[PDB]
């Protein structure tokens, strides 16, 4: 072969993914923390180790890039120290975040252009390359990250923003909600590392319901849902009535007051809005998402207001991947490689001569 | 789903009779073929009209016995509209014809010369195949045996 | 398909040259 | 295009029903069609023109059976049919009276008297 | 072809069968006949048996 | 070389004579419809013989190539010769050559190519009783 | 190996082992003749002959070890090849070795079932035993005859079905 | 082209003819059946095998009315 | 239903060994899975006719 290489970056909001373009699992992960002394630039196990006296600090969390500086500390300092290679000699393909505005697009290919110098890239929406890898081109993106969530219909083999949905039902509406139960427990989440380990707990070996009316109606029977939790440190956590209902406030959004849509009620709202010659082909290709994905149950809800939204002369085709976490990242692994993927894929000489603006054109 | 039962798909593919960073090619490559086509009764007639072209190319029992199976088809749709469509990928006796030595009422009736003249051919491709494989046996040999000095297997290579 | 192509808009006119095709 | 569409082309023409309608009938057309095609019986333009005529006397006319030769002069001066045995044995076995015995009178030969 | 003895193997069972009604059967009239013709369907060679019951049904008419 | 090919020629020639003595009315009736599913197998080997003279002219037919092609002949032939000569030699009719299918139904069930034809001829047979 | 499968032709007393063993070497020297039949018409070449010349040791070989043995002990010794890991001698061992095992695995379906147990000739590990037909035949009457043990059999397996 | 056209009033000539043989008959056949029916017959076609086959198909229409 | 689908996919093997598809039982499994999902099957069939060539261009 000898065509020139191809790396990915996906700088997430609770880790950062560092690899090559064709590598199935991330090549190294580290933590998404840039210190300072609360070294003082560093990424990995050594600063994971000393956050007492370190701050952790995530520079996208909200699906914008809210400190710009630490996000361009942490994307050089990855490919420095994360993947020990040199910026020069390298063209990355970077992931952001859907509903990402012009100006912020243009300010990243802006400093990636200058500050970290890349021979060739790439800036573009999330959703869609997460999907490229989960199945067809074609289709509805139901993704719930860990800060955002979008139902994206793409039929252009690009999205329609004229019918994106934003919706605030992420891992972050999760994982808040969780406090909030658990405060009404009367239980001390104690601290930030107790947060991350019950998240944990939540998506590993909490019961995530398969329909409102059954497990209360064998709690308020009898109570025999729970699992006992014995972790090394010796924490016990573990009660039954309470572990089914805190994922379930997808299901009925009023269970915890959320005025924004369900599930079924964002990709019905989705698909409405969306062109009808279409329409079975994009319901044929509906996505999976979420931290679930360590122990499933949403699937079977899903599919079944799925089969209740239309008709029944059309089956179900839910595409429910191996990899619903590493999405993404499998995502740009496939399309970077690819020699028909440099029409798509903006070189350095172009920048120059149709000014910044074109990465917008070209790169879509 | 699917998706998931379409890895098994690339690890048959894959030679098993190593084998797992070829895999992650070989899925490249199989996700890159397959949405180009997907970018961009009337169900048991489609078996019919493939009968019609079994019955005119000779072979009447073949047809006969299909048109027989897609009444028990009838008494999981989408399959079989991918087999029809998959009819001619595949890969690449009887002591009776003409006997009336049995039964207790049997038609009489003449010679036709399209029933026993057509039952010696059947036995003609057979030993017409039979002393063609004595050709296509000794000569994929020769063809190894030889060629000219510096042919051969490729261990000279190594 | 051939009675479809033939309802086309032929000419009234018969030759005087040709009785062999007049069209 | 292939023969057996066609025969749902004919399907739809004489019936109400679509071709997509009905699959029971054209079970039985690929039956009767298949193994009957191309023609195994002797071919001979002549006796359809005088049963033609037979049948134009059964209709009491005799203008029309030497007006109908004319016709047949017109079918060879064009010359583009193939088989024009075929498609008038066709409309004769079709042809319904306006208003016995008839298996010892004339027919074609069945060619099991020859090699096929 | 062989001189063609597979096209006659058919023929001198068909022949022997219908030179024995040809030889068993002469100066026959009557029901003497339709017990003479109806002996050639009681064998268990059902050659004979398929054969003689269609002639049976003719000459019982 | 034609001493390796006389057995499949003894084994055709011993089964016609069943055939045409066991085929009149006397000789049983099981007994008869033996013989008369014995003539679908005399054709098989008939037609072999048949087709193998045209051949001979164009010359791509010679002694060792007959002798190659008649190997499953040369037993599946001499099955049913036995089958023949045991029953002419000591005479056996309706349910008595019954009996002695029945035994050869048994005498062989792992041999596979001397079983299939027997397998085959019984249920032919055995339609008049 | 001419003369081994043109003798036991006429054998029928052989048993349906030894009749499986020479049927199958029967097949295996077809293609022999077929390059006696495509040689003639061609008509020194040693190195065209070497590679027959291995195929056809092996041939004489099984003829000349398996001499005489019918039964258990004739698939105790093609049994004897099954134990080779030069795949030349394993594809030659290959389509006799099956037509070998199957008169045995056909009783051994009608013998873990009912059905007819031909055991006039011994070859199966099953001797029965006659006159015992009152109610002790729940003890043994049908011998484990050690002989007529196969070597693709065990003790477990030759006396549980039994 | 003209002599193209030509050919296309050559066989509407023979369809005339055709159409007249349909009418003087009176068969149950109309101008669009027969349209089917010599595209069969150019083939090489057994007119015994179709014949019967739409003597089934009109009394298969007194099975729709 | 575990019970039928074992049924199922026997007899669905039989439809296609009569029409002579290039289908071995594996790829049968997962072509009636994906079948069933309702991705018309007019283009299933080819997109197997391009997967299966795109592996042997590199053998």
């Amino acid at each position: 072969d000898d065509d020139i290489a191809a790396l990915v970056v996906d700088n997430g909001s609770g880790m950062c993914k560092a690899g090559f373009a064709g590598d199935d699992a991330p090549r190294a992960v580290f933590p998404s923390i840039v210190g300072r002394p609360r070294k003082d630039s560093y990424v990995g196990d050594e600063a994971q180790s000393k956050r007492g006296i370190l701050t952790l600090k995530y520079p996208i969390e909200h699906g914008i890039v809210t400190n710009w500086d630490d996000m361009e500390k942490i994307w050089h300092h990855t490919f420095y120290n994360e993947l020990r290679v040199a910026p020069e000699e390298h063209p990355v393909l970077l992931t952001e975040a859907p509903l990402n505005p012009k100006a912020n697009r243009e300010k990243m290919t802006q400093i990636m252009f200058e500050t970290f110098n890349t021979p060739a890239m790439y800036v573009a929406i999330q959703a869609v390359l997460s999907l490229y890898a989960s199945g067809r081109t074609t289709g509805i993106v139901m993704d719930s990250g860990d800060g955002v969530t979008h139902t994206v219909p793409i039929y252009e083999g690009y999205a329609l923003p004229h019918a994106i949905l934003r919706l605030d039902l992420a891992g972050r509406d999760l994982t808040d909600y969780l406090m909030k139960i658990l405060t009404e427990r009367g239980y001390s989440f104690t601290t930030t590392a107790e947060r991350e380990i019950v998240r944990d707990i939540k998506e590993k070996l909490c019961y995530v319901a398969l329909d409102f009316e059954q497990e209360m109606a064998t709690a308020a029977s009898s109570s025999s849902l729970e699992k006992s939790y014995e972790l090394p440190d010796g924490q016990v956590i573990t009660i039954g009535n309470e572990r089914f209902r805190c994922p379930e406030a997808l299901f009925q959004p009023s269970f915890l007051g959320m005025e924004s849509c369900g599930i079924h009620e964002t990709t019905f709202n989705s698909i409405m809005k969306c062109d009808v010659d279409i329409r079975k082909d994009l319901y044929a290709n509906t996505v999976l998402s979420g931290g679930t994905t360590m122990y499933p149950g949403i699937a079977d809800r899903m599919q079944k207001e799925i089969t209740a939204l239309a008709p029944s002369t059309m089956k179900i085709k839910i595409i429910a991947p191996p990899e619903r976490k590493y999405s993404v990242w499998i995502g740009g692994s496939i399309l970077a490689s690819l020699s028909t993927f440099q029409q798509m894929w903006i070189s350095k000489q172009e920048y120059d001569e149709s000014g910044p603006s074109i990465v917008h054109r070209k790169c879509f | 789903s699917i998706t998931q039962l379409f890895d098994d798909l690339c690890e048959a593919l894959l030679p098993a009779a190593n084998r797992k960073r070829a895999k992650r090619s070989l899925k490249k490559v199989a996700y890159n073929a397959l949405f180009t086509n997907l970018f961009q009764l009337p169900a048991r007639n489609k078996i019919l009209m493939l009968s019609f072209d079994l019955r005119v190319g000779g072979l009447g029992p073949k047809a006969d016995r299909l048109e027989e199976l897609v009444e028990e088809l009838e008494a999981v749709g989408s399959v079989l509209d991918l087999l029809v469509q998959l009819a001619g990928s595949g890969p690449p006796r009887d002591y009776f014809l003409n006997n009336k030595h049995v039964g207790r009422n049997v038609p009489y009736s003449g010679y036709d010369c399209d029933d026993l003249s057509v039952f010696e051919m059947d036995v003609q491709s057979l030993i017409s195949r039979e002393e063609c494989l004595c050709h296509s046996m000794i000569q994929e040999t020769l063809q190894v045996m030889e060629a000219a000095p510096g042919t051969g297997l490729p261990t000279v290579g190594l | 398909l051939w009675e479809a192509a033939l309802t086309y808009e032929a000419s009234k006119r018969r030759c005087w040259e040709r009785v062999g095709c007049p069209p | 295009k292939s023969p057996n569409v066609l025969l749902q082309n004919l399907c739809c023409r004489i019936l109400g029903r679509s071709e997509a309608d009905v699959a029971q009938q054209f079970q039985y057309a690929v039956r009767v069609i298949g193994s009957n095609f191309a023609p195994t019986v002797e071919r001979d333009e002549f006796l359809v023109a005088e049963k033609i005529k037979k049948e134009l006397i059964r209709q009491r006319r005799e203008a029309d059976a030497a007006l109908f030769s004319e016709l047949h002069r017109k079918l060879h001066s064009q010359g583009v049919l193939k088989n024009k045995w075929s498609i008038l044995y066709l409309l004769l076995s079709l042809s319904e009276d306006p208003r016995s015995y008839a298996t010892l009178f004339a027919q074609a030969l069945p060619r099991d008297a020859h090699s096929t | 072809l062989r001189r063609l003895l597979v096209w006659t193997y058919d023929p001198k069972i068909r022949l022997k069968t219908l030179a024995a009604l040809v030889d068993h059967c002469q100066g026959r009239k009557g029901g003497e006949l339709a017990s003479a013709v109806h002996a050639y369907t009681k064998t268990g060679d059902p050659y004979m048996r398929s054969l003689v019951q269609h002639i049976l049904s003719l000459v019982s008419h | 070389l034609v001493h390796r090919i006389l057995p499949v020629a003894a084994s055709y020639s011993a089964v016609t004579r069943f055939i045409e003595e066991k085929s009149s009315f006397e000789y049983g009736q099981v007994n008869h419809a033996l013989a008369a599913a014995m003539r679908t197998l005399v054709k098989e080997h008939l037609i072999l013989v048949s087709q193998l003279e045209q051949l001979h002219r164009q010359g791509l037919l010679s002694l060792q190539k007959l002798w190659f092609y008649i190997q499953p002949a040369m037993r599946t032939m001499d099955i049913l010769a036995s089958l023949a000569t045991s029953v002419d030699k000591g005479e056996c009719l309706g349910g008595s050559t019954l009996s002695l299918l029945h035994d050869r139904s048994f005498s062989y069930t792992g041999d596979s190519q001397a079983q299939e034809l027997c397998l085959y001829l019984t249920k032919a047979a055995s339609a008049p009783y | 190996i001419r003369r081994y499968t043109d003798q036991r032709s006429l054998d029928r007393s052989f048993g349906l082992v030894g009749q499986s063993f020479c049927a199958a070497l029967h097949q295996e020297l077809r293609e022999y003749y077929r390059l006696l039949s495509v040689l003639h018409s061609q008509l020194r070449l040693l190195v065209w002959t070497y590679d027959p010349k291995i195929r056809l040791k092996t041939l004489a070989a099984l003829v000349d070890h398996c001499q005489g043995r019918k039964g258990g002990e004739l698939a105790s010794a093609v049994h004897a090849y099954t134990k080779t890991g030069d795949p030349y001698m394993r594809s030659l061992v290959q389509h006799i070795l099956s037509l070998v095992s199957h008169p045995v695995l056909s009783f051994l379906y009608r013998w873990i079932y009912d059905g007819e147990l031909e055991d006039t000739y011994h070859e199966f590990f099953v001797a029965s035993d006659p006159t015992v037909k009152t109610d002790r035949l729940w003890h043994d009457k049908y011998t484990l005859r050690k002989s007529m043990i196969p070597s693709f059999m065990t003790m477990d397996q030759s006396r549980k079905v039994l | 082209a003209a002599a193209a056209a030509a050919n296309l009033n050559a066989v509407r000539e023979t369809m005339d003819v055709l159409l007249e043989i349909s009418r003087i008959l009176n068969t149950g056949l109309d101008m669009e059946t027969l349209s089917i029916c010599v595209r069969l017959c150019e083939q090489g076609i057994n007119p015994e095998a179709l014949s019967s086959v739409i003597k089934e198909l009109r009394k298969a229409t007194e099975a729709l009315k």
